[PDB]
């Protein structure tokens, strides 16, 4: 699970 | 004369509420769009389009959470964000 | 004359950005599972039977260029307009391959009056991009 | 398990970001006008995102400003829905 | 899937009317709204809401008034509506004497500082200026 | 016509  | 205004007919599905993070898995890819392209898979057939979106924010909403190794990144949420200067109903198919 | 003429001959464009490699001069860190979004899209919309056109790391003054010929075409028979972002971005802002660019001018381009053969067609635009830097910590249900 | 804290809300604005919103002295806003309407003609069938699309019908093409200052005249305006709703809203049951 | 609408209580309607501001402010009175404001609180009432109406509202006012119907216990109401009738600009809606921040308003009723309305429709109506930008249309 |  990243940020964008 | 008869005008419209120039920015009827816009919608803006944006992934995310204002003001915050949007999450992407790098294996499954971003909640949103995975969650877009399933339930427009499952109901263009017959939703209009701001329903599917509903669908979409529910799922968004529901089934997901993030996990992070960052406590401060960890265990988060997400709600989607739907605007819409539309004027009509929009289906993805016709009679 | 609820719902918008979507039996024209062609559904319409389905414009796709892909931004997924920045340059180190943004610190934006490589955008993985981005590929992913984009076949799911492509397929999604295809099905759809939307003309799809993907584009892949476009710098913001590539996305400029872009939407303002595509807003140049002649949309008379396509029933609509979709386009669909999908980089790091802020609130307002979508990122460039090279840095931010207004969410505003790209979608003036389509305005009622500056796309005359979009005017009274449904345009829309697929946002995948963060807002900010909130986080929602969600409640318990 | 949870939900996001920012869920479940709707925000229907008169008009769109960065434009004004036009109000006449007499017959009241023309959003409010035309909510006030199609609630009236459709809060029992219709959902309310629908309500408000034909809100959104209503304002664009019945209203357009009158003013003898030219900046003023003949201009136009949009409402803007905001969703982050999760279900289907009737006001019925 | 819908919201549950059969709660014993539809739910409040909160109708904020803000026509004059303090000449500090320099603002135009809101000619018109009581009109507005009239017809909202019929509207709403044979929808079945429990209308409060406020008005000239000072910022001040707005927020606690917020405050207290967030704090209330919505636990047999079905939902939440709140309408503000003013001036404002992007983000902002004003008192009578002033601007608030749109968000200072609604983060009370957020899903966890609110938990009787937390699962349950919250909506927010704004009759009030963006900015200062006019859609000139385009004739079709 | 007026302006919020």
């Amino acid at each position: 699970d990243m940020q964008x | 004369c008869h005008k419209i205004p120039v920015e009827a007919d816009f919608l803006y599905a944006y992934s995310t509420a204002p003001g915050y993070y949007s999450w992407r898995n790098s294996k499954d890819g971003s909640w949103f769009i995975q969650s877009l392209c399933a339930m427009l898979k499952q109901y263009a057939d017959k939703l209009e389009f701001m329903h599917i979106l509903t669908r979409v924010n529910r799922k968004v909403a529901t089934e997901f959470e993030s996990f992070s190794f960052d406590a401060t990144f960890h265990a988060k949420k997400q709600i989607p964000c739907i605007v819409s200067m539309l004027t009509k109903e929009l289906y993805f198919y016709h009679h | 004359d609820n719902s918008y003429k979507m039996d024209y001959p062609e559904m319409g464009l389905c414009i796709i950005i892909n931004n997924k490699n920045f340059h180190k001069s943004t610190g934006m860190t490589s955008r993985s599972g981005t590929d992913v979004d984009a076949a799911n899209l492509r397929e999604t919309f295809r099905n759809l039977k939307y003309e799809v056109r993907n584009k892949n790391d476009l710098t913001r003054e590539e996305i400029v260029e872009l939407m303002r010929d595509v807003s140049k075409e002649d949309h008379s028979k396509r029933s609509s307009f979709v386009c669909v972002l999908l980089s790091h971005g802020e609130e307002g802002i979508i990122f460039g391959t090279n840095g931010p660019v207004d969410l505003k001018k790209i979608t003036n381009f389509f305005r009622g009056d500056r796309c005359r053969s979009l005017t009274g067609k449904p345009k829309l635009f697929i946002i995948q991009a963060c807002r900010g830097t909130e986080l929602d910590c969600g409640i318990e249900t």
